């Protein structure tokens, strides 16, 4: 995360860390959304051009944590994966399309203090949040700037921007499954997600029942906080329906 | 899950974090 | 850089 600060205790507590067994090392956020199930981007798991096609044995999920690289003793729990499930017509070939997938955990994680499930909007918690100059917030442990490292979680609140001008910034084919958020050049403060925040989740606030809900997923950037260019988050509500038929059959 | 979205050190305390005020100004319907 | 975890999550 560019331009943010470190996380209150607690205050994420659906963060995930994808941690690689081998080397160890960070690979990507995710969120959890259950007991028994993670969140997290498709290109977190496949991503061909970069040789990614990470099995469920490669990997392991931490949730709770707080500081990067500690191993946070009696707080944070890790978790073996059962089973990826990439949506079916995830697009890496071309634009991140539909840049979502799903973990199940081989035992459910108990809930604390620290570890505790993000919703995910319906229908109408999507219409009434998604509208541009609205301002969620992303988190992660990916790089503090483009081109080092947090000792903590990161957070930054951003704000969705107007279709047109996600469109605008970029030579890539923008879809109906992204939307971009981010300060424009003349807003003057600023923020992105970056390397490593990928999967991650972009979070409201709903005025209406006081519940957090997992809006975006942190997907594709052209470089990090850059002046000009937005960050794209996968809109998971125009993806809800894969969900529920993941978990509903699985 | 029926208790989804509410932070046991935030929600669940009625403390606030320190800037979700700004997502809340920003929701200006 | 990461600390070494517990051997039982492999
Ligand atoms: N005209 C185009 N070709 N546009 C599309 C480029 C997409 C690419 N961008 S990148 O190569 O800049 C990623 C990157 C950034 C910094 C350092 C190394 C790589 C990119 O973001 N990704 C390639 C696959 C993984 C993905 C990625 O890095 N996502 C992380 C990310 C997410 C967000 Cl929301 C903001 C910024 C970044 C990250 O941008
Ligand atoms: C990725 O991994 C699996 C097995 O290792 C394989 O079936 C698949 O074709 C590989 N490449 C993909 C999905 O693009
Ligand atoms: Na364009
Ligand atoms: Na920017």
């Amino acid at each position: 995360i560019v331009e943010g600060s470190d996380a209150e205790i607690g205050m994420s507590p659906w963060q995930v860390m994808l941690f690689r067994k081998s080397p160890q090392e960070l690979l990507c956020g995710a969120s959890l959304i259950s007991d028994r199930w993670v969140l997290t981007a498709a290109h977190c798991l496949l991503y061909p051009p970069w040789d990614k096609n990470f099995t469920e044995n490669d990997l392991l999920v931490r949730i709770g944590k707080h500081s990067r690289t500690r191993y946070e003793r009696n707080i944070e729990k890790i978790s073996m994966l059962e089973k990826i499930y990439i949506h079916p017509r995830y697009n890496w070939r071309e634009n991140l399309d539909r840049d979502i997938a799903l973990m199940k955990l081989k035992k459910p994680v108990a809930f604390s203090d620290y570890i505790h499930p993000v919703c995910l909007p319906d229908r109408e918690t999507a219409a009434s949040l998604l509208q541009a100059g609205y301002k969620g917030r992303v988190t992660g442990w990916g790089n503090l700037k483009e081109t080092g490292q947090p000792s903590v979680l990161q957070v930054v609140n951003l704000p969705i921007v107007e279709r047109p001008v996600c469109k605008d910034s970029t030579r890539i084919r923008i879809t109906d499954n992204m939307f971009c958020a981010g300060y424009k050049p003349d807003e003057g403060k600023r923020g992105d997600a970056c390397e490593g925040d990928s999967g991650g989740p972009f979070v409201m606030k709903s005025p209406f029942n006081n519940r957090w809900y997992q809006m975006g997923i942190v997907s594709w950037g052209e470089g990090c906080d850059r002046d000009g260019k937005y960050g794209f988050y996968t809109h998971v509500f125009r993806l809800k329906k894969w969900i529920q038929k993941v978990i509903d059959q699985f | 899950e029926a208790d989804c979205g509410l932070r046991p050190l935030f929600e669940k305390k009625s403390l606030e974090d320190k800037t979700e005020r700004e997502l809340l100004e920003s929701y200006i319907d | 850089d990461f600390e070494e975890i517990p051997e039982e999550y492999l």
